[PDB]
């Protein structure tokens, strides 16, 4: 009885723990590319920035 | 000489004159035009294909 009724908890906080793990993996995934397509943007800030320097020199 | 030097004067100021027509009909025109590259910022991250 006591096993079976810690089994029920144990998988229900299973089920809870996996949910929340893929909602964050997910959310990770959106996270990194969103950061890299800001680096990228500021790498091309970079160079533009650049151009605009020596130009005015 | 005031007829040699005006002769002389007078051809050189009509070539110069023709070659400043040229000029006179466009002066901007002939340069290509602006396309810097900037801003971008509020593009999404997870692009419509998978070259992201």
């Amino acid at each position: 009885d006591k096993y079976s009724e810690a089994l029920k908890d144990a998988q229900e906080k299973l089920e809870l723990a996996e949910k929340k793990a893929t909602d964050a993996e997910a959310d990770v995934a959106s996270l990194n590319r969103r950061i890299q397509l800001v680096e990228e943007e500021l790498d091309r800030a970079q160079e533009r920035l650049a151009t605009a320097l020596q130009k005015l020199e | 000489l005031g007829a040699r030097a005006k002769e002389s004067l007078d051809l050189r100021a009509h070539l110069k004159q023709v070659k400043k027509e040229d000029t006179e009909k466009e002066n901007r025109e002939v340069g290509d035009w602006r396309k810097n590259i900037d801003a971008l910022s509020g593009m999404e991250g997870r692009k419509k294909k998978f070259e992201s």
